[PDB]
C-alpha cells in the first residue's frame, strides 16, 4: 500500500495510446497539485508533468496530465519504444505533512519487431588459467522479446553445474541483453575438444563454440 | 540551471550510519531540497526535505528519529544522514530540487509552499548495507576471436557498482558493458565488450580501465589477440 494508488502495469503497441490512473484522497490529490515522473533503468527520474496538467520543459505534447476530485491521470499517445519505463504520480499530503508517491506503473510497449539474439562466446584467458581457474563467457545481445534460456555443453554433453546467468535487461536501443558464465577447472577445459553456449529465444536455439587450441 | 552532484558509492555494516552529500553548482537556497531513494525491486520512496532559507525540515514518518537532512548555504551543499542502517536501506539515494523562480519570494509561508515538482536531480549514490566483506575485482582480457569482439572480464567483486572505460575514455563507439551477474558465491561478475573492425586488430591498442570505488581499486588491462606459438608466464 502506497498512499497514492496506481495500477502496476499498462501497455500498448507502437503508435497506440494509454492512460495511467492515480487515486488518492482529500488530504493529498483532493487539495494539492499532482506531479508525474518517468523513470528509466540506470538514470535519475525525470519530471514530466507538474501542477497536475503542465508539461515540464522539453516534454512532448503527447504526454498530458489531468486531475479531478481525488484522482489524477497521465495520458501518453503516439507510443514509442523509448516510452517503456516506470511512471510515478506524487503529491503533497496535508495530513502527513510531506510528499507522497504512488507505487509506480510499468508501461510496456509491446508489438516491437521480433529480433533473434546475437551471441559472442569467449574462452578462458591464459592469465586466468595460470591462477588455476577457468571461466567461459557467453554474451547475448540485441534480442526481442526480452526472454532467453541458456544451455552449456562440453563437447556434446550437457553441463549444468557452475553456470551463472543473468535476467535480461533493456539496452539503450530498446532490445535486450543477457550474459551467462560457465566455471570450469583448467583440467576440464583442456580435456575436451570444445565447449558450446546454446541460446534459445522463442523456441529457436543458436550457438557458439570455442576450443582450447584456438589462437 | 543549477546542477547537483552527489558523493560516491558507499558500503556500510548494519547498525552504522551513512552520510551522502549533494553539492549544487551555484546558489540553491530558496526551495525545498528533497531526498528520494529506490531500493532494488521497489518503487521510489520519499525520505524528506529541507528548505535551506529557513532550515525547516520535513521527514517521512518511517524515518523520523534516524534521518537528518542538512543544508549548508555557505557551500551550496546539502546532506542526508541515515542512522541505524538495515538491509532494507540498501538503495540508490537521490537529491533533487525545483528550477522555480518567483517575482516575490514568500518570507513567512507554510513549509508545503516551497515544495515543487522535482526537475533537477543528482546522479544518485548507491549505498549497500551488508555484513559481507568488500572485495575488488580480478580482471582478465577477452582476446578477439568484418568485425571482431574483444573485452574484459571483471570477476568476483562486492558490492556494486563497477565502471568500465576503454583507452581512458577515448574509445566509446562499439562499447557494450553488460549488467553484472550475482553469482552463487555472493560476488558479482560482469563483462565489457568492444566491437571493432577486424582489420585494425594488428595496429590499434585496447586497454580497459576498471574502477571499483567501494574497495578503492582500479585495474588497467591491455587486451591483445592470442598468440599461437607463444604461451607467456610470470
Amino acid at each position: 500500500q502506497s498512499v497514492l494508488t496506481q495500477p502496476p502495469s499498462a501497455s500498448g503497441t507502437p503508435g497506440q495510446s494509454v492512460t495511467i490512473s492515480c487515486s488518492g484522497s482529500r488530504s493529498n490529490i483532493g487539495g494539492n497539485t499532482v506531479n508525474w515522473y518517468q523513470h528509466l533503468p540506470g538514470m535519475a527520474p525525470k519530471l514530466l508533468i507538474y501542477s497536475s496538467n503542465q508539461r515540464s520543459s522539453g516534454v512532448p505534447d503527447r504526454f498530458s496530465g489531468s486531475k479531478s476530485g481525488t484522482s489524477a491521470s497521465l495520458a501518453i499517445s503516439g507510443l514509442q519504444s523509448e516510452d517503456d519505463a516506470d511512471y510515478y504520480c506524487a503529491s503533497w499530503d496535508d495530513s502527513l505533512n510531506g510528499v507522497v508517491f504512488g507505487g509506480g506503473t510499468k508501461l510496456t510497449v509491446l508489438g516491437q519487431p521480433k529480433a533473434a539474439p546475437s551471441v559472442t562466446l569467449f574462452p578462458p584467458s591464459s592469465e586466468e588459467l595460470q591462477a588455476n581457474k577457468a571461466t567461459l563467457v557467453c554474451l547475448i545481445s540485441d534480442f526481442y522479446p526480452g526472454a532467453v534460456t541458456v544451455a552449456w555443453k562440453a563437447d556434446s554433453s550437457p553441463v549444468k553445474a557452475g553456470v551463472e546467468t543473468t535476467t535480461p535487461s533493456k539496452q539503450s536501443n530498446n532490445k535486450y541483453a543477457a550474459s551467462s558464465y560457465l566455471s570450469l577447472t583448467p583440467e576440464q577445459w583442456k580435456s575436451h575438444k570444445s565447449y558450446s553456449c546454446q541460446v534459445t529465444h522463442e523456441g529457436s536455439t543458436v550457438e557458439k563454440t570455442v576450443a582450447p587450441t584456438e589462437c | 540551471e543549477v546542477q547537483l552532484v552527489e558523493s560516491g558509492a558507499e558500503v556500510k555494516k548494519p547498525g552504522s550510519s551513512v552520510k551522502v552529500s549533494c553539492r549544487a553548482s551555484g546558489t540553491f537556497y530558496k526551495y525545498a531540497i528533497n531526498w528520494v531513494r529506490q531500493a532494488p525491486g521497489q518503487g521510489l520512496e520519499w525520505m524528506g526535505g529541507i528548505i535551506p532559507f529557513f532550515g525547516t525540515t520535513n521527514y517521512a514518518q518511517k524515518f523520523q528519529g534516524r534521518l537528518t537532512i542538512t543544508a549548508d548555504g555557505s557551500t551550496n551543499t546539502a546532506y542526508m544522514q541515515l542512522d541505524s542502517l538495515r538491509s532494507e536501506d540498501t538503495a540508490v539515494y537521490y537529491c533533487a530540487g525545483p528550477s522555480i523562480t518567483e517575482s516575490h519570494y514568500c518570507l513567512d509561508c507554510a513549509a508545503k509552499d516551497y515544495y515543487y515538482g522535482l526537475d533537477v536531480w543528482g546522479q544518485g549514490t548507491t549505498v549497500t548495507v551488508s555484513s559481507a566483506s568488500t572485495k575488488g575485482p580480478s580482471v582478465f582480457p577477452l582476446a578477439p576471436s568484418g568485425t571482431a569482439a574483444l573485452g574484459c572480464l571483471v570477476k568476483d567483486y562486492f558490492p556494486e557498482p563497477v565502471t568500465v572505460s576503454w583507452n581512458s575514455g577515448a574509445l566509446t563507439s562499439g562499447v557494450h558493458t553488460f549488467p553484472a551477474v550475482l553469482q552463487s558465491s555472493g560476488l558479482y561478475s560482469l563483462s565489457s565488450v568492444v566491437t571493432v573492425p577486424s582489420s585494425s586488430l594488428g595496429t590499434q591498442t585496447y586497454i580497459c580501465n576498471v574502477n571499483h570505488k567501494p574497495s578503492n581499486t582500479k585495474v588497467d588491462k591491455k587486451v591483445e589477440p592470442k598468440s599461437c606459438h607463444h604461451h607467456h608466464h610470470h
